[PDB]
């Protein structure tokens, strides 16, 4: 039963259950190939191992894109019929169902590398089917919550363990020295309060520069503050105007405008989907249909240089997609650097307006609100005769996500931000989120909400 | 949809979750488990 | 993109124009209600591993 009450509840069992879903593994492993890219896999769930969600975060977006798809394309294309589904959702069931034992069947079904020898004779059973109930839980759960609810911080809690988890992890798990803290070539006692306590007496060693380059995650820690100033910053903006509500008079009742801070959000979700990019490409080449000269031309890159031999499509395919990440500016090679800036503007731009523009932001959606509740339609125009809050959705929209798509982009070639441009896309995901849970609370605070 | 009706929960209902977690000591080390 | 580009050089101005910052004091409260949202996920590290890591080997006791 609905009951903001209810609502509240739930999200305390939603985050209970991630919890849970980090511990089994943590007691025993499996270590038959871990499987999913790396840096991706910890995108959707830094933590467990094993039994990592394959449906949040990025098969999300694939289930939606053929709305965005065909809407900018302008006339829809040479596709066919979009249609099907019978009318309405129970195919959001099925999509995301798959995925999670489909990402698992597929690594060893086509190439990447793990020679199959079947599916597993005894692998598989084991494996497979523990990574699939971890996964087929949560898409459940978040079907049943597309449906009435629009609250609760479950899926954002995960992001922020991801971020602040980790570094009490790495800090409270050694014995052996750690690639995190000391910058000592051997054991020499490295915690993070015995550090600070020895360095006190002579140095630091860190009022900037670029250090020793790497080193340490706690160099990339410090100048992390400047990355976080900005991202604050942007929170900031709005146009206001939700005036005159519940009378008249001049009182009224506030109502935030998201305004820039939203359209952010539709970017952070495209980033991941790019990423997978490079095991499609390979597919095309190696392991599709006949060798077309035409399949393999387009992708390729794989003949030469960095020693895999295999060589992924790490030649050329990833270098479009994403950085060096060497420390230093445009770098050694200007070409690597040029390309990846150029290639993610585009595409953060014409994602940042879509998914929320249909989900709730535009004039039409804002017109059937304010009959509701009254702004009392704020000393406007009859008819709204050459439209206000119409007019500067859209200009403002794109604009918006532009400047923290450009952000994460850029910061990356920049050494501060730990390993690149998800660590930025990650933190801006905590505030938002943290911001919008008080205000489904309300309840005059910003404080506790724990199970109350 | 689905033929099943229960999709919520309320205490004793999420067995499948429940079956999950007796596995896995079973399959290696963290305590000095066994190894299957 | 040379069409979003010239909407988009209007709007970069008009911003930055229209709205204030966060307004001094709530500079800090902005980067206070972060802060305290990273200090929840600290605790939680400890329980899952300081405890549970020298239960296999002692190495600091758990």
């Amino acid at each position: 039963k609905i009951q903001f009450k209810e609502k509240v509840l739930w999200t305390a069992i939603t985050l209970f259950i991630f919890l849970v879903c980090c511990q089994i593994p943590l007691f025993g492993i499996m270590s038959s190939d871990s499987a999913d890219p790396f840096y991706w896999m910890r995108v959707i769930l830094a933590s467990n191992r094993g039994t990592l969600m394959e449906l949040g975060i990025s098969p999300i977006v694939t289930s939606g894109l053929i709305m965005q798809l065909l809407a900018g394309a302008k006339i829809i294309e040479v596709g066919d019929t979009p249609k099907d589904r019978a009318l309405f959702n129970g195919a959001q069931k099925l999509f995301g169902m798959i995925i999670t034992i489909g990402q698992s069947i597929v690594y060893v079904m086509t190439g990447m590398y793990g020679d199959p020898s079947e599916m597993g004779a005894g692998i598989c059973l084991l494996i497979t089917i523990q990574l699939f109930v971890a996964g087929l839980i949560v898409l459940l759960l978040d079907e049943l919550l597309q449906k009435g609810y629009g609250l609760g911080s479950g899926i954002s809690l995960f992001i922020a363990t991801n971020i602040c988890e980790t570094i009490v992890w790495k800090a409270f798990s050694p014995t052996t020295v750690n690639t995190g803290r000391g910058m000592e070539f051997e054991g020499a006692i490295i915690a993070l309060f015995h550090l600070l306590a020895t360095r006190t007496d002579k140095v630091r060693a860190l009022r900037e520069a670029f250090y020793r380059q790497n080193l340490p995650n706690l160099m990339n820690l410090i100048a992390t503050i400047f990355v976080f100033a900005v991202v604050i910053y942007f929170q900031g903006f709005r146009v206001d105007l939700p005036i005159k509500s519940a009378r008249y008079r001049g009182q009224y009742n506030t109502y935030p405008i998201k305004l820039f801070y939203t359209s952010n959000i539709p970017i952070i979700l495209q980033s991941a989907l790019v990423s997978n990019l490079y095991v499609i490409s390979q597919m095309l080449s190696a392991r599709f249909s006949g060798n077309l000269l035409v399949s393999l031309l387009g992708t390729w890159s794989d003949t030469s240089s960095g020693g895999p031999a295999r060589a992924y499509p790490v030649g050329g395919l990833c270098h479009y997609l994403s950085p060096p990440e060497s420390f230093g500016s445009v770098l050694e090679d200007p070409v690597h650097a040029v390309v990846y800036i150029v290639f993610m503007l585009g595409s953060c731009a014409f994602f940042s307006k879509t998914w929320i523009e249909v989900s709730g932001s535009s004039a039409k959606d804002v017109a059937k609100q304010l009959k509701e509740q009254q702004m009392v339609m704020r000393g406007h125009r009859e008819t709204s005769m050459v439209h206000e809050l119409n007019r500067y959705i859209p200009t403002a929209a794109a604009f918006g996500g532009l400047c923290i798509g450009a952000l994460s982009v850029l910061a990356d070639f920049l050494g501060a931000i730990g390993s690149g441009t998800g660590i930025l896309l990650a933190v801006t995901i905590i505030y938002q989120y943290f911001e919008i849970f008080v205000k489904e609370q309300s309840e005059v605070g910003s404080m506790g909400a724990l199970l109350f | 949809e689905d033929s099943p009706g229960l999709k919520v929960g309320p205490v004793p209902v999420l067995v499948m979750s429940l079956l999950f977690i007796a596995s896995v000591f079973m399959l290696h080390i963290w305590g000095k488990y066994t190894r299957s | 993109f040379v069409e979003p580009s010239r909407q988009f050089v209007k709007d970069s101005i008009r911003l930055v124009k229209r709205c204030t910052k966060p307004d001094r004091k709530e500079f800090q409260k902005i980067a206070m209600a972060t802060a305290i949202g990273f200090a929840i996920m600290g605790f939680i590290g400890f329980f899952v591993k300081l405890i549970h890591i020298p239960i296999n080997n002692i190495i600091v006791g758990g």
